[PDB]
RNA sequence: AAGGAGGUAAAAAUGGUAAAAAA
RNA sequence: CCGCCGUUAGUUGCCAGCGGUUCGGCCGGGCACUCUAACGGGACUGCCCGCGAAAGCGGGAGGAAGGAGGGGACGACGUCUGGUCAGCAUGGCCCUUACGGCCUGGGCGACACACGUGCUACAAUGCCCACUACAAAGCGAUGCCACCCGGCAACGGGGAGCUAAUCGCAAAAAGGUGGGCCCAGUUCGGAUUGGGGUCUGCAACCCGACCCCAUGAAGCCGGAAUCGCUAGUAAUCGCGGAUCAGCCAUGC
C-alpha cells in the first residue's frame, strides 16, 4: 500500500465520492488541511524550517 | 475616483508601499486618499504536537495577509504615467477598481 | 494558598437599597451566572415582605442575620491518629457568611409555590427564630457547647 | 527534550521567509507545491557547493531563483554553462521565467546549515566525532562568535544503543528574541543508520 | 434513501425482462446486495452475495420496497 | 457646548454625548427605560451624575453599541463619568477616591487548548 | 369523557387533555381543537356537550387509535417476522433497530443489564 | 534560643522483578 | 495579544456641524467620535506618611493603569533503554507472478457485562407559546447565497450581490414584556418504535443525515469514592472554524 494510494489520488477514478486529501510532502490521507495539500505534521515541518509564507508561529 | 486596493503579505513594504505611493501621486497630481487599512486577514491554523498520537498539547498557526487602500481624484498623464510602472512589490500585489 | 492569606474582597454596594449584605444575599440566591432575575425575585419577595407586614426590609434582613448567628462552629483539632472534633469562636465574616448561606438553603428547602415565595416566607419565620436556618444555629450552638471539653483543643 | 524551532521562533522579527511573493488563497497552494518541488530538486542536483538561503521572489510569473551558496564559481559553470543547464531545467519544469542568484556570504564556519552540513560530512565518511566535531565548534568560535552548540544524535561507531553527543562553546540564549542565532541541521547517514547533526550559532543582539 | 426514484441494479431490470421472457430455471445470483427489492422480482430465490457465500432466500411481499442483502444476516452469532 | 464621555467595558462603546436638560436621555434611539428593562444594574450606571445631583439638569444623546446589554449598561457608567471629568475637573480629583475613573480589565479570556471553558481542565481517570 | 380507548382526562385544558390519550399528540390536540371547533384556553371540565359529543364525531372518524396502531404494528411486526428482515431480526433478538451501538449502551431496547464475570484484559498496570 | 556533642520515649499494610550487556 | 492616551488614515462610522430626506448616514461633506492598523507614549517603590540592619513592609496619592496589571508563544543541563519505521525518513530482517496492485462487496458499527469520558434530563430561578434589543470570531466565487414562491416541514423552483470591514452565512441564546402549566412519570424527559417524505451521493440493508404524525420507556437528583475552578475564574448561554458530498460533531 501507500505507493498505490498516492496513485488512486492522483489518477481520480469515476465519481466524485472517491476521494481523498494527501499530504504531498509526506504522504497522508487525512487530516490533510487542504489549502496547503498538507497533513498536520507536513505543515508543522515546514512551518518551523522557516518553509511556511503569510503564515506565523501564532501566539495570541 | 481611482480605487487601489492593497493585498500584501507583509505590513512593512505594504505601508511603505502607502507612503511612497501617496507622495508621487501628491506629486504628479493633486490629492490622494491617504492609506486606509482595511482590516488585515488572518487565517487560523491549529496543528498538534508530535505525529505519534496526542490530541492535546498543541501549536496554533495564523497566516498573515493585509489589506489597504489608496484613491486620488484626478487622472493627470505624469500620475499614471509615474505611479503605473515605478513599482517594486517583490511580495505585493494589488487591484485596480473604478467606482 | 500558603505563601499568602488571601482576601474576601468587598462585593458589590447593592445596585438598589445601599448595602453589601443586600446583594450579598442576592448573590447567594443567584442561579449560577444569572444575577439579573434572583435580585428581581428577591425584590418581589421584599416588597411583598412590605405588603404583608410593616417592618422593614433591611431590619428584617438584619433580624434574620442576628437570628442565625453560629458564634462558635465546629471544626476540628491537630492529633496525628485521630481528629478531635472541636468547636471554636467563629469570626463575624465567617459567622454572617455561613448564616446568610443557610438562609438561603433554608428558603431553597421549602417546597412552595414560587422562588420569591420561598425567599419571603422563609425570612419571615427564620427572622422570627421559628425558622431552619435558626434551627441549625442554635443546634451547632448545642455542637459547640457539647463540646466544651474541646474549648481549648481549638487549633 | 525538545527546543521549538529557534527558526521558527525567530519568525517575528529576527528571520524573513525563504520565501517572498503575494499568494492569493486560490492559487497558493499550487505555488507552495510548484516552489517547493523546485527548492527540493535545487537542494540535491545543486548540492554541490553548500547552500542556505532558498529564497524566491514571485507575483505573476516572475520568478526569482534566489539562491545564498558558499561557493559559487564551480556551481555556475567551466564557462557559465552550469547556470545555464539548471535554470533552464527549472524554466523547463516550471515553463514560465527565470533569473538564477548564486549570492555568497563571505564565511563559511558563520551560519549555521552548511556547518552542520560540513560536520555531518565529516562522519558520513567514518571520522571520530567527538574530537573533530569539537574541533569543529572551536572553528566556529575560532571566526568568533558569543555561542556554538553543535550537538549530534544518532549511532555513534554503531553499538546499537544511539545516543546523543554533547558539544558547545560559548553563551546560547535561544529563550532571547533578538539574538539572531543561526540553526542548521544536516541529516547523517550511516551504512549502519541514521544520525542527527545539529548545530546552533549565536550571532548577538541589537540587530 | 432514495426520494424521487429508487434504486436497484440495472443489470437487474435488464435480467429480469430475459428470466421473465422465458419463466425460465432458478437461481438468481446476484453478487451485488445492494440493490432494492423492486416490485418486479416476483417471488423467486435470491442467491444474494454474502461476503462469504450466496445467501438465499425466497422473497414474497412483505419486503419489497426493501433492499436485498438486507435480508442475510451476515454478521455470525447474536445476542 | 457638548460633554463627550468615551465610555467602554468588556468590548461594549457607549459613545456619551451630553447638554443640559432635565431628563431627556436617549440610549442609542430608545429612552433609557426600555433600551435596560429588567435589569437591576441599569440604575447603577445612574450613580456618576447621581452622585454630583447634576442628574437631571442634562439632556444627553447617547449613542451605545457593541457587546452586550448590561456590559452596555457599565460602558455608559464609563461615559458618564467621562463627560463631566471634562467639563468641570473639579469632579475629577474627588470621583477617583469614588473608582469611576478606572475603566475596566475583567475581560473574557481566551478559551486555552486543552481545557473547556478557558481553564476547565477535563475530568481525570488514572483507575 | 371515554371517548378513545377508555380515555377520561377530566379538569384541564382540553389540549393537555387530549394529549393524555394514545394516538393523539399535542399536535393532533390542536388539529381536532381547529376542525371539530372547541376552545383549547377553555377548561375540559366545564365544556358543553354538543361541541363534544361533535368533537368526538371528528376524532375517532377520520383518523383511529391505539386498538389498531400498535396490533397494526404487531402485523408489519409477524412481517418483520416473515423472513427475519434485519429489522426484524433485531427486534427478535431484543435489541434496537437501527445497527447502532450494542457494545456499551443499549438500556432501552434491551432490559438493564445482566452481570457476567469481565472476563478481564490485556496488560496494563 | 546558634551549632556541635552526651544519655532517655517516637516513627515501614506488604512486597517478588532479572540480566550477557551498550560509553 | 488586551485595557488609557497620542500621529497619520477614510465606501465601517458619523449630523459630532449644517442642508434635504419615497424621512434609510439614503442624498452633499467632515474626521473630531465608533472604528480599522502601523509608528509610539505611558509605571519606576518614581512620590508622600510610618516601619524594617537591608531586602522589604503597611498606609496613602497622582493615575486608564500599582508594587508580577490580565493571557500567550518561550520550556534548559537532564531523567524515563517511554512511544511512534501505521505520516515521514533510516540499519537490519523476511516475501517477491505474492506477506504486492486493482475490483467487488462484507467488515473495523458485533453483544451476556465491565470501565473511561461526555451530552440531555429527572423540573415551578422551572417547561410551552407570543413579542423587542446587544455579540466577538472565522468562513464564503461551480462557494456564500440575499430575495420571492412551492411544501406541515425537510428541501426545492425562479431569481440580486460578492475573488467581500462594502453582498451573505446571521437565526445568538441567555435577558426582558405578555399569557399557560399548578407538584402529576406531569405540555417534565426524548429514549424505543412503527407509519411517511426530502436531501446527499453512482448508490444509504448491514451503515448517513434532516423533516412530518404517532408510541411518549427509563429517569422524582444518585452510597464506597472521586473531578475541575482563586476572579470575568465557577456555572450558565450562544456562535464561528478546521476535516467535509454527506455525516453518525454531545469530538476538537
Amino acid at each position: 500500500a501507500r505507493k498505490a494510494l498516492i496513485e488512486k489520488a492522483k489518477r481520480t477514478p469515476k465519481f466524485k465520492v472517491r476521494a481523498y486529501t494527501r499530504c504531498v510532502r509526506c504522504g497522508r490521507a487525512r487530516s490533510v488541511y487542504r489549502f496547503f495539500g498538507l497533513c498536520r505534521i507536513c505543515l508543522r515541518e515546514l512551518a518551523h524550517k522557516g518553509q511556511l509564507p503569510g503564515v506565523r508561529k501564532a501566539s495570541w | 475616483k481611482i480605487r487601489i486596493k492593497l493585498r500584501g503579505f507583509d505590513h512593512k513594504t505594504l505601508d511603505a508601499s502607502a507612503q511612497k505611493i501617496v507622495e508621487a501621486a501628491r506629486r504628479s497630481g493633486a490629492q490622494v486618499s491617504g492609506p486606509i487599512p482595511l482590516p488585515t486577514r488572518v487565517r487560523r491554523f491549529t496543528v498538534i504536537r508530535g505525529p505519534f498520537k496526542h490530541k492535546d498539547s498543541r501549536e496554533h498557526f495564523e497566516l498573515r495577509t493585509h489589506n489597504r487602500l489608496v484613491d486620488i481624484i484626478n487622472p493627470n498623464r505624469k500620475t499614471i504615467e509615474q505611479l503605473m510602472t515605478l513599482d517594486l512589490p517583490t511580495g505585493v500585489e494589488i487591484e485596480i477598481k473604478t467606482v | 494558598a500558603r505563601r499568602r492569606r488571601a482576601e474576601v474582597r468587598q462585593l458589590q454596594p447593592d445596585l438598589v437599597y445601599g448595602d453589601v449584605l443586600v446583594t450579598a444575599f442576592i448573590n447567594k440566591i443567584m442561579r449560577d451566572g444569572k444575577k439579573n432575575l434572583a435580585a428581581r425575585i428577591f425584590y418581589d419577595a421584599c416588597k411583598i415582605i412590605q405588603e404583608k407586614t410593616g417592618q422593614e426590609p433591611l431590619k428584617v434582613f438584619k433580624q434574620a442575620v442576628e437570628n442565625v448567628k453560629p458564634r462558635m462552629e465546629v471544626r476540628s483539632r491537630r492529633v496525628g491518629g485521630a481528629n478531635y472534633q472541636v468547636p471554636m469562636e467563629v469570626s463575624p465574616r465567617r459567622q454572617q457568611s455561613l448564616a446568610l448561606r443557610w438562609l438561603v438553603q433554608a428558603a431553597n428547602q421549602r417546597p412552595e409555590r414560587r422562588a420569591a415565595v420561598r425567599i419571603a416566607h422563609e425570612l419571615m419565620d427564620a427572622a422570627e427564630g421559628k425558622g431552619g436556618a435558626v434551627k441549625k444555629k442554635e443546634d451547632v450552638e448545642r455542637m459547640a457547647e457539647a463540646n466544651r471539653a474541646y474549648a481549648h483543643y481549638r487549633w | 527534550g525538545n527546543k521549538i524551532h529557534p527558526i521558527g521562533f525567530r519568525l517575528g522579527i529576527t528571520r524573513d521567509w525563504e520565501s517572498r511573493w503575494y499568494a492569493g488563497k486560490k492559487q497558493y497552494r499550487h505555488l507552495l507545491l510548484e516552489d517547493q518541488r523546485i527548492r527540493g530538486l535545487l537542494e540535491k542536483e545543486l548540492y554541490s557547493a553548500g547552500l542556505a538561503r532558498v529564497d524566491i521572489e514571485r507575483a505573476a510569473d516572475n520568478v526569482a531563483v534566489t539562491v545564498h551558496v558558499a561557493k559559487p564559481g564551480v556551481v555556475i559553470g567551466r564557462g557559465g554553462e552550469r547556470i545555464r543547464v539548471l535554470r533552464e531545467e527549472l524554466a523547463k519544469l516550471t515553463g514560465k521565467n527565470v533569473a538564477l542568484n548564486v549570492q555568497e556570504v563571505q564565511n563559511p564556519n558563520l551560519s549555521a546549515p552548511l556547518v552542520a552540513q560540513r560536520v555531518a560530512e565529516q562522519i558520513e565518511r567514518r571520522f571520530a566525532v567527538r574530537r573533530a566535531i569539537k574541533q569543529a565548534v572551536q572553528r566556529v568560535m575560532e571566526s568568533g562568535a558569543k555561542g556554538a552548540k553543535v550537538i549530534v544524535s544518532g549511532r555513534i561507531g554503531g553499538a546499537e544503543q544511539a545516543r546523543t553527543e554533547w558539544a558547545a562553546q560559548g553563551r546560547v540564549p535561544l529563550h532571547t528574541l533578538r539574538a539572531n542565532i543561526d540553526y542548521g541541521f544536516a541529516l547523517a547517514r550511516t551504512t549502519y543508520g541514521v544520525l542527527g547533526v545539529k548545530a546552533y550559532i549565536f550571532l548577538g543582539e541589537v540587530i | 434513501s432514495l426520494k424521487k426514484g429508487v434504486f436497484v441494479d440495472d443489470h437487474l431490470l435488464e435480467k429480469v425482462l430475459e428470466l421473465n421472457a422465458k419463466g425460465e430455471k432458478r437461481l438468481i445470483k446476484t453478487w451485488s446486495r445492494r440493490s432494492t427489492i423492486v416490485p418486479e422480482m416476483v417471488g423467486h430465490t435470491i442467491a444474494v452475495y454474502n461476503g462469504k457465500q450466496h445467501v438465499p432466500v425466497y422473497i414474497t411481499e412483505n419486503m419489497v420496497g426493501h433492499k436485498l442483502g438486507e435480508f442475510a444476516p451476515t454478521r455470525t452469532y447474536r445476542g | 457646548e457638548q460633554y463627550y464621555g468615551t465610555g467602554r467595558r468588556k468590548e461594549a462603546v457607549a459613545r456619551v454625548f451630553l447638554r443640559p436638560g432635565n431628563g431627556k436621555v436617549t440610549v442609542n434611539g430608545q429612552d433609557f427605560n426600555e433600551y435596560f428593562q429588567g435589569l437591576v444594574r441599569a440604575v447603577a450606571a445612574l450613580e456618576p451624575l447621581r452622585a454630583v445631583d447634576a442628574l437631571g439638569h442634562f439632556d444627553a444623546y447617547i449613542t451605545v453599541r457593541g457587546g452586550g446589554k448590561s456590559g452596555q449598561i457599565d460602558a455608559i457608567k464609563l461615559g458618564i463619568a467621562r463627560a463631566l471629568v471634562q467639563y468641570n475637573p473639579d469632579y475629577r480629583a474627588k470621583l477617583k477616591p469614588l473608582g469611576f475613573l478606572t475603566r475596566d480589565a475583567r475581560v473574557v479570556e481566551r478559551k486555552k487548548y486543552g481545557k473547556h471553558k478557558a481553564r476547565r481542565a477535563p475530568q481525570y481517570s488514572k483507575r | 369523557a371515554r371517548i378513545a380507548g377508555v380515555e377520561i382526562p377530566r379538569n384541564k385544558r382540553v389540549d393537555v387533555a387530549l394529549t393524555y390519550i394514545y394516538g393523539i399528540g399535542k399536535a393532533r390536540a390542536k388539529e381536532a381543537l381547529e376542525k371539530t371547533g372547541i376552545n383549547p384556553a377553555t377548561r375540559v371540565k366545564d365544556l358543553t356537550e354538543a361541541e363534544v359529543v361533535r368533537l368526538r364525531e371528528y376524532v375517532e372518524n377520520t383518523w383511529k387509535l391505539e386498538g389498531e396502531l400498535r396490533a397494526e404494528v404487531a402485523a408489519n411486526i409477524k412481517r418483520l417476522m416473515d423472513i427475519g428482515c434485519y429489522r426484524g431480526l433485531r427486534h427478535r433478538r431484543g435489541l434496537p433497530v437501527r445497527g447502532q451501538r450494542t457494545r456499551t449502551n443499549a438500556r432501552t431496547r434491551k432490559g438493564p443489564r445482566k452481570t457476567v464475570a469481565g472476563k478481564k484484559k490485556a496488560p496494563r498496570k
